[PDB]
Protein backbone atom coordinates (compact mmCIF):
# COMPACT_ATOMS: atom_id res chain seq x y z
CA UNK A 1 0.00 0.00 0.00
CA UNK A 2 0.93 3.64 -0.48
CA UNK A 3 -0.13 6.29 2.05
CA UNK A 4 -0.55 9.90 0.87
CA UNK A 5 -1.12 12.99 3.01
CA UNK A 6 -3.11 15.89 1.61
CA UNK A 7 -3.27 19.56 2.44
CA UNK A 8 -1.72 20.80 5.67
CA UNK A 9 -0.24 17.48 6.74
CA UNK A 10 3.55 17.68 6.84
CA UNK A 11 4.49 14.00 6.50
CA UNK A 12 5.87 12.79 3.16
CA UNK A 13 3.95 10.03 1.38
CA UNK A 14 5.44 6.56 1.87
CA UNK A 15 5.02 2.90 0.83
CA UNK A 16 4.81 0.84 4.04
CA UNK A 17 -6.94 -2.38 11.16
CA UNK A 18 -3.19 -2.95 10.89
CA UNK A 19 -2.78 0.28 8.97
CA UNK A 20 -4.40 2.25 11.77
CA UNK A 21 -1.97 0.98 14.46
CA UNK A 22 1.14 1.89 12.41
CA UNK A 23 -0.06 5.41 11.57
CA UNK A 24 -1.11 5.71 15.22
CA UNK A 25 2.56 5.37 16.23
CA UNK A 26 3.89 8.08 13.90
CA UNK A 27 3.98 11.29 15.97
CA UNK A 28 3.62 13.67 13.03
CA UNK A 29 0.11 12.25 12.73
CA UNK A 30 -1.24 12.52 16.29
CA UNK A 31 -2.51 16.02 15.41
CA UNK A 32 -4.38 14.62 12.46
CA UNK A 33 -5.96 11.18 12.81
CA UNK A 34 -8.84 12.47 14.94
CA UNK A 35 -10.09 14.82 12.21
CA UNK A 36 -8.97 13.20 8.92
CA UNK A 37 -11.30 11.34 6.55
CA UNK A 38 -9.86 8.56 4.36
CA UNK A 39 -10.07 7.75 0.64
CA UNK A 40 -9.15 4.29 -0.61
CA UNK A 41 -8.16 4.67 -4.26
CA UNK A 42 -9.69 8.13 -4.66
CA UNK A 43 -12.94 7.05 -2.96
CA UNK A 44 -14.05 8.09 0.52
CA UNK A 45 -14.68 5.26 2.99
CA UNK A 46 -16.22 5.16 6.48
CA UNK A 47 -10.57 -5.04 2.35
CA UNK A 48 -7.14 -4.29 0.87
CA UNK A 49 -5.01 -5.25 -2.15
CA UNK A 50 -1.63 -4.72 -3.80
CA UNK A 51 -1.03 -1.20 -5.09
CA UNK A 52 -3.92 0.22 -3.09
CA UNK A 53 -3.37 3.90 -2.30
CA UNK A 54 -4.73 5.29 0.96
CA UNK A 55 -5.26 9.05 1.26
CA UNK A 56 -5.67 11.17 4.42
CA UNK A 57 -7.93 14.21 4.06
CA UNK A 58 -7.91 16.97 6.74
CA UNK A 59 -10.89 19.35 7.14
CA UNK A 60 -11.51 21.31 3.89
CA UNK A 61 -12.34 24.92 2.97
CA UNK A 62 -12.81 25.54 -0.75
CA UNK A 63 -14.00 28.83 -2.21
CA UNK B 1 -14.68 21.81 -19.88
CA UNK B 2 -17.02 21.07 -16.98
CA UNK B 3 -14.44 21.58 -14.19
CA UNK B 4 -11.52 23.98 -14.65
CA UNK B 5 -8.53 23.98 -12.30
CA UNK B 6 -6.48 27.10 -12.91
CA UNK B 7 -3.01 27.95 -11.65
CA UNK B 8 -3.36 31.22 -9.75
CA UNK B 9 -6.23 33.71 -10.02
CA UNK B 10 -9.26 33.03 -12.23
CA UNK B 11 -9.81 35.15 -15.34
CA UNK B 12 -13.42 35.83 -14.41
CA UNK B 13 -13.99 38.14 -17.37
CA UNK B 14 -13.02 35.38 -19.80
CA UNK B 15 -14.92 32.63 -17.96
CA UNK B 16 -18.12 34.70 -17.62
CA UNK B 17 -18.06 35.60 -21.31
CA UNK B 18 -17.64 31.97 -22.37
CA UNK B 19 -20.38 30.77 -20.05
CA UNK B 20 -22.84 33.39 -21.32
CA UNK B 21 -22.10 32.57 -24.94
CA UNK B 22 -22.94 28.97 -24.07
CA UNK B 23 -26.14 30.15 -22.38
CA UNK B 24 -27.18 31.91 -25.57
CA UNK B 25 -26.13 29.06 -27.89
CA UNK B 26 -28.25 26.66 -25.83
CA UNK B 27 -31.23 29.04 -25.83
CA UNK B 28 -31.15 29.32 -22.02
CA UNK B 29 -33.29 31.85 -20.15
CA UNK B 30 -31.71 31.75 -16.68
CA UNK B 31 -28.08 32.30 -15.74
CA UNK B 32 -26.81 32.15 -12.13
CA UNK B 33 -23.20 32.96 -11.24
CA UNK B 34 -21.22 32.92 -8.03
CA UNK B 35 -17.75 34.38 -7.71
CA UNK B 36 -15.58 33.93 -4.61
CA UNK B 37 -13.18 36.86 -4.34
CA UNK B 38 -10.19 36.98 -2.02
CA UNK B 39 -10.67 39.86 0.37
CA UNK B 40 -8.14 41.61 2.56
CA UNK B 41 -8.45 40.40 6.12
CA UNK B 42 -5.99 41.89 8.59
CA UNK B 43 -2.85 42.26 6.49
CA UNK B 44 -2.78 39.01 4.54
CA UNK B 45 -1.34 39.08 1.04
CA UNK B 46 -3.97 36.66 -0.25
CA UNK B 47 -4.87 32.99 -0.06
CA UNK B 48 -3.38 29.78 -1.39
CA UNK B 49 -5.11 26.52 -2.27
CA UNK B 50 -4.23 22.82 -2.47
CA UNK B 51 -6.58 20.55 -4.45
CA UNK B 52 -7.08 16.75 -4.45
CA UNK B 53 -7.72 16.79 -8.19
CA UNK B 54 -8.84 13.21 -8.85
CA UNK B 55 -11.44 13.30 -6.08
CA UNK B 56 -12.56 16.84 -6.92
CA UNK B 57 -13.20 15.68 -10.50
CA UNK B 58 -15.37 12.73 -9.50
CA UNK B 59 -17.20 14.59 -6.74
CA UNK B 60 -18.05 17.39 -9.14
CA UNK B 61 -19.00 15.04 -11.98
CA UNK B 62 -21.83 13.70 -9.81
CA UNK B 63 -23.16 17.24 -9.33
CA UNK B 64 -22.81 18.05 -13.02
CA UNK B 65 -24.84 14.97 -13.97
CA UNK B 66 -27.50 15.53 -11.29
CA UNK B 67 -27.85 19.01 -12.75
CA UNK B 68 -28.08 17.72 -16.32
CA UNK B 69 -30.93 15.39 -15.38
CA UNK B 70 -32.84 18.54 -14.41
CA UNK B 71 -32.06 20.43 -17.61
CA UNK B 72 -29.38 22.56 -15.92
CA UNK B 73 -25.76 23.10 -17.00
CA UNK B 74 -23.55 23.33 -13.94
CA UNK B 75 -19.86 24.18 -14.31
CA UNK B 76 -17.12 25.51 -12.08
CA UNK B 77 -13.54 26.74 -11.98
CA UNK B 78 -11.22 27.04 -9.02
CA UNK B 79 -7.72 28.40 -8.44
CA UNK B 80 -4.74 26.26 -7.45
CA UNK B 81 -1.89 27.89 -5.53
CA UNK B 82 -1.67 31.59 -4.73
CA UNK B 83 -4.46 34.09 -5.23
CA UNK B 84 -3.92 37.70 -4.19
CA UNK B 85 -6.33 40.14 -2.55
CA UNK B 86 -8.91 41.39 -4.99
CA UNK B 87 -8.53 38.33 -7.24
CA UNK B 88 -11.08 35.54 -7.77
CA UNK B 89 -10.46 32.00 -6.57
CA UNK B 90 -13.71 30.23 -7.36
CA UNK B 91 -16.51 30.66 -9.89
CA UNK B 92 -19.53 28.61 -10.74
CA UNK B 93 -22.51 28.84 -13.03
CA UNK B 94 -25.87 27.13 -13.03
CA UNK B 95 -27.92 27.90 -16.13
CA UNK B 96 -30.87 26.49 -17.98
CA UNK B 97 -34.16 26.99 -19.68
CA UNK B 98 -36.07 27.86 -16.48
CA UNK B 99 -34.95 29.75 -13.38
CA UNK B 100 -36.48 27.39 -10.83
CA UNK B 101 -34.21 24.35 -11.16
CA UNK B 102 -31.19 26.51 -11.97
CA UNK B 103 -31.60 28.52 -8.78
CA UNK B 104 -32.24 25.43 -6.64
CA UNK B 105 -29.14 23.59 -7.87
CA UNK B 106 -27.08 26.76 -7.45
CA UNK B 107 -27.99 27.07 -3.77
CA UNK B 108 -27.61 23.36 -3.10
CA UNK B 109 -24.32 23.05 -4.96
CA UNK B 110 -22.58 25.99 -3.32
CA UNK B 111 -23.48 24.72 0.16
CA UNK B 112 -22.33 21.18 -0.61
CA UNK B 113 -19.16 22.55 -2.19
CA UNK B 114 -18.18 24.56 0.88
CA UNK B 115 -18.46 21.49 3.13
CA UNK B 116 -17.27 18.67 0.87
CA UNK B 117 -15.01 19.71 -1.98
CA UNK B 118 -11.54 18.32 -1.27
CA UNK B 119 -9.78 21.69 -1.24
CA UNK B 120 -7.49 23.17 1.45
CA UNK B 121 -7.12 26.87 2.16
CA UNK B 122 -4.17 28.79 3.59
CA UNK B 123 -3.83 32.46 4.53
CA UNK B 124 -0.79 34.05 2.86
CA UNK B 125 1.08 36.03 5.52
CA UNK B 126 4.72 37.13 5.38
CA UNK B 127 5.08 34.95 2.27
CA UNK B 128 4.15 31.97 4.45
CA UNK B 129 1.03 29.76 4.25
CA UNK B 130 -0.99 29.41 7.45
CA UNK B 131 -3.60 26.64 7.37
CA UNK B 132 -7.13 27.84 8.17
CA UNK B 133 -7.99 25.16 10.74
CA UNK B 134 -10.69 27.04 12.67
CA UNK B 135 -12.69 27.78 9.52
CA UNK B 136 -12.42 24.26 8.04
CA UNK B 137 -14.94 21.43 7.69
CA UNK B 138 -14.29 17.74 8.51
CA UNK B 139 -15.06 15.43 5.57
CA UNK B 140 -17.58 12.62 5.89
CA UNK B 141 -15.97 9.81 7.86
CA UNK B 142 -13.51 12.07 9.60
CA UNK B 143 -11.54 10.39 12.38
CA UNK B 144 -11.82 6.94 10.87
CA UNK B 145 -8.57 5.74 12.42
CA UNK C 1 -27.22 53.74 -9.25
CA UNK C 2 -29.11 51.18 -7.19
CA UNK C 3 -31.89 50.50 -9.75
CA UNK C 4 -31.23 50.90 -13.49
CA UNK C 5 -34.06 51.03 -16.02
CA UNK C 6 -32.62 50.64 -19.50
CA UNK C 7 -34.30 51.18 -22.84
CA UNK C 8 -33.97 47.91 -24.73
CA UNK C 9 -31.51 45.10 -23.98
CA UNK C 10 -29.13 45.27 -21.01
CA UNK C 11 -25.39 45.64 -21.63
CA UNK C 12 -24.57 42.78 -19.29
CA UNK C 13 -20.85 42.94 -20.03
CA UNK C 14 -20.71 46.57 -18.89
CA UNK C 15 -22.97 46.05 -15.86
CA UNK C 16 -21.10 42.95 -14.65
CA UNK C 17 -17.75 44.71 -14.95
CA UNK C 18 -18.96 47.73 -12.97
CA UNK C 19 -20.51 45.57 -10.27
CA UNK C 20 -17.33 43.52 -9.84
CA UNK C 21 -15.16 46.61 -9.63
CA UNK C 22 -17.45 47.76 -6.83
CA UNK C 23 -17.10 44.35 -5.18
CA UNK C 24 -13.33 44.73 -5.18
CA UNK C 25 -13.35 48.38 -4.07
CA UNK C 26 -15.53 47.42 -1.10
CA UNK C 27 -13.29 44.45 -0.22
CA UNK C 28 -16.17 41.99 -0.76
CA UNK C 29 -15.60 38.23 -0.79
CA UNK C 30 -18.90 36.99 -2.25
CA UNK C 31 -20.54 37.98 -5.51
CA UNK C 32 -23.88 36.53 -6.70
CA UNK C 33 -25.34 37.39 -10.11
CA UNK C 34 -28.54 36.48 -11.89
CA UNK C 35 -29.17 37.25 -15.54
CA UNK C 36 -32.55 36.74 -17.22
CA UNK C 37 -32.02 36.11 -20.92
CA UNK C 38 -34.76 36.18 -23.54
CA UNK C 39 -34.97 32.76 -25.12
CA UNK C 40 -36.60 31.72 -28.36
CA UNK C 41 -39.94 30.08 -27.66
CA UNK C 42 -41.90 28.97 -30.70
CA UNK C 43 -41.09 31.69 -33.22
CA UNK C 44 -41.29 34.84 -31.12
CA UNK C 45 -38.98 37.71 -32.01
CA UNK C 46 -38.37 38.54 -28.36
CA UNK C 47 -40.15 40.11 -25.41
CA UNK C 48 -41.28 43.61 -24.51
CA UNK C 49 -41.73 45.16 -21.07
CA UNK C 50 -43.81 47.93 -19.48
CA UNK C 51 -42.66 49.25 -16.08
CA UNK C 52 -44.49 51.23 -13.35
CA UNK C 53 -41.33 53.17 -12.57
CA UNK C 54 -42.31 55.10 -9.44
CA UNK C 55 -43.58 51.98 -7.68
CA UNK C 56 -40.70 49.82 -8.90
CA UNK C 57 -38.28 52.36 -7.40
CA UNK C 58 -39.90 52.36 -3.97
CA UNK C 59 -40.48 48.60 -3.90
CA UNK C 60 -36.85 47.98 -4.76
CA UNK C 61 -35.55 50.61 -2.33
CA UNK C 62 -37.02 48.58 0.53
CA UNK C 63 -35.10 45.51 -0.64
CA UNK C 64 -31.89 47.48 -1.11
CA UNK C 65 -32.09 48.81 2.45
CA UNK C 66 -33.03 45.44 3.97
CA UNK C 67 -29.94 44.10 2.23
CA UNK C 68 -27.74 46.94 3.49
CA UNK C 69 -28.75 46.24 7.09
CA UNK C 70 -27.23 42.78 6.57
CA UNK C 71 -23.99 44.05 5.05
CA UNK C 72 -25.08 43.16 1.51
CA UNK C 73 -25.15 45.40 -1.58
CA UNK C 74 -28.16 44.55 -3.70
CA UNK C 75 -28.64 46.21 -7.09
CA UNK C 76 -30.59 45.49 -10.23
CA UNK C 77 -31.21 46.58 -13.80
CA UNK C 78 -34.14 45.80 -16.05
CA UNK C 79 -35.04 46.48 -19.68
CA UNK C 80 -37.92 48.70 -20.79
CA UNK C 81 -39.51 48.05 -24.18
CA UNK C 82 -38.28 45.49 -26.69
CA UNK C 83 -35.64 42.86 -25.99
CA UNK C 84 -34.75 40.37 -28.72
CA UNK C 85 -33.97 36.67 -28.46
CA UNK C 86 -30.54 36.08 -27.01
CA UNK C 87 -30.51 39.46 -25.24
CA UNK C 88 -30.71 40.10 -21.48
CA UNK C 89 -33.72 41.78 -19.89
CA UNK C 90 -32.94 41.59 -16.19
CA UNK C 91 -29.82 41.43 -14.06
CA UNK C 92 -29.23 41.57 -10.35
CA UNK C 93 -26.32 41.29 -7.98
CA UNK C 94 -26.11 40.53 -4.29
CA UNK C 95 -22.60 40.91 -2.90
CA UNK C 96 -20.92 41.32 0.43
CA UNK C 97 -18.23 40.35 2.84
CA UNK C 98 -19.66 36.87 3.55
CA UNK C 99 -21.47 34.43 1.26
CA UNK C 100 -24.20 33.46 3.70
CA UNK C 101 -26.30 36.65 3.82
CA UNK C 102 -25.51 37.45 0.18
CA UNK C 103 -26.83 34.09 -0.99
CA UNK C 104 -29.92 34.27 1.24
CA UNK C 105 -30.94 37.73 0.04
CA UNK C 106 -30.29 36.68 -3.56
CA UNK C 107 -32.71 33.76 -3.33
CA UNK C 108 -35.31 35.73 -1.40
CA UNK C 109 -35.10 38.79 -3.64
CA UNK C 110 -35.42 36.95 -6.95
CA UNK C 111 -38.52 35.10 -5.75
CA UNK C 112 -40.15 38.27 -4.41
CA UNK C 113 -39.24 40.08 -7.61
CA UNK C 114 -40.92 37.53 -9.87
CA UNK C 115 -44.20 37.81 -7.94
CA UNK C 116 -44.30 41.48 -6.96
CA UNK C 117 -42.26 43.81 -9.14
CA UNK C 118 -44.69 46.01 -11.07
CA UNK C 119 -43.52 44.93 -14.52
CA UNK C 120 -45.61 43.61 -17.44
CA UNK C 121 -44.35 41.18 -20.07
CA UNK C 122 -45.44 40.72 -23.68
CA UNK C 123 -44.37 38.16 -26.27
CA UNK C 124 -43.23 39.84 -29.50
CA UNK C 125 -44.90 38.02 -32.40
CA UNK C 126 -45.41 39.37 -35.92
CA UNK C 127 -44.22 42.75 -34.61
CA UNK C 128 -47.20 42.68 -32.23
CA UNK C 129 -47.17 42.47 -28.41
CA UNK C 130 -49.20 39.65 -26.86
CA UNK C 131 -49.73 39.97 -23.11
CA UNK C 132 -48.56 36.91 -21.15
CA UNK C 133 -51.70 36.47 -19.03
CA UNK C 134 -51.34 32.75 -18.21
CA UNK C 135 -47.82 33.20 -16.84
CA UNK C 136 -48.59 36.33 -14.78
CA UNK C 137 -48.97 36.89 -11.03
CA UNK C 138 -51.77 38.91 -9.35
CA UNK C 139 -50.41 41.67 -7.08
CA UNK C 140 -51.31 41.80 -3.40
CA UNK C 141 -54.86 43.10 -3.10
CA UNK C 142 -55.85 41.99 -6.56
CA UNK C 143 -59.56 42.30 -7.30
CA UNK C 144 -60.09 45.12 -4.83
CA UNK C 145 -63.02 46.58 -6.78
CA UNK D 1 -59.10 62.09 -8.98
CA UNK D 2 -57.12 60.72 -11.90
CA UNK D 3 -57.37 57.05 -12.90
CA UNK D 4 -54.42 55.43 -14.70
CA UNK D 5 -54.29 51.99 -16.31
CA UNK D 6 -51.01 50.10 -16.42
CA UNK D 7 -49.68 47.34 -18.62
CA UNK D 8 -52.07 45.43 -20.86
CA UNK D 9 -55.15 47.51 -20.07
CA UNK D 10 -56.37 49.32 -23.18
CA UNK D 11 -58.35 52.19 -21.63
CA UNK D 12 -56.81 55.68 -21.70
CA UNK D 13 -56.23 57.40 -18.35
CA UNK D 14 -58.92 59.93 -17.42
CA UNK D 15 -59.89 62.49 -14.77
CA UNK D 16 -63.42 61.64 -13.59
CA UNK D 17 -66.82 52.99 -2.97
CA UNK D 18 -68.15 55.46 -5.53
CA UNK D 19 -65.08 54.95 -7.69
CA UNK D 20 -65.71 51.22 -7.85
CA UNK D 21 -69.29 51.59 -9.20
CA UNK D 22 -68.23 53.94 -12.03
CA UNK D 23 -65.33 51.76 -13.19
CA UNK D 24 -67.69 48.78 -12.84
CA UNK D 25 -69.87 50.30 -15.59
CA UNK D 26 -67.06 50.82 -18.11
CA UNK D 27 -67.03 47.71 -20.32
CA UNK D 28 -63.36 47.92 -21.27
CA UNK D 29 -62.71 47.10 -17.61
CA UNK D 30 -64.92 44.05 -17.01
CA UNK D 31 -61.97 41.86 -18.09
CA UNK D 32 -59.77 43.52 -15.52
CA UNK D 33 -61.33 44.50 -12.20
CA UNK D 34 -61.38 40.92 -10.91
CA UNK D 35 -57.58 40.56 -11.15
CA UNK D 36 -56.23 44.12 -10.77
CA UNK D 37 -54.57 45.45 -7.60
CA UNK D 38 -54.78 49.20 -6.85
CA UNK D 39 -52.22 51.84 -5.88
CA UNK D 40 -53.35 55.13 -4.38
CA UNK D 41 -50.62 57.67 -5.09
CA UNK D 42 -47.99 55.07 -5.99
CA UNK D 43 -48.81 52.97 -2.91
CA UNK D 44 -50.64 49.63 -2.96
CA UNK D 45 -53.85 49.45 -0.93
CA UNK D 46 -56.13 46.55 0.07
CA UNK D 47 -60.10 58.07 2.23
CA UNK D 48 -59.68 60.34 -0.80
CA UNK D 49 -58.52 63.87 -1.64
CA UNK D 50 -58.06 66.35 -4.49
CA UNK D 51 -55.40 65.38 -7.02
CA UNK D 52 -55.27 61.80 -5.78
CA UNK D 53 -54.14 59.43 -8.54
CA UNK D 54 -55.52 55.90 -8.59
CA UNK D 55 -53.61 53.21 -10.51
CA UNK D 56 -54.84 49.82 -11.74
CA UNK D 57 -52.22 47.05 -11.81
CA UNK D 58 -52.88 43.79 -13.73
CA UNK D 59 -50.96 40.58 -12.89
CA UNK D 60 -47.18 41.09 -13.34
CA UNK D 61 -44.29 39.09 -14.83
CA UNK D 62 -40.89 40.77 -14.55
CA UNK D 63 -37.63 39.10 -15.52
Amino acid sequence: VEVRFFGPIKEENFFIKELRAILQEKEGLKEWLGVCAIALNDHLIDPLKDGDVISLLPPVCGG
Amino acid sequence: AVLKIIQGALDTRELLKAYQEEACAKNFGAFCVFVGIVRKEDNIQGLSFDIYEALLKTWFEKWHHKAKDLGVVLKMAHSLGDVLIGQSSFLCVSMGKNRKNALELYENFIEDFKHNAPIWKYDLIHNKRIYAKERSHPLKGSGLL
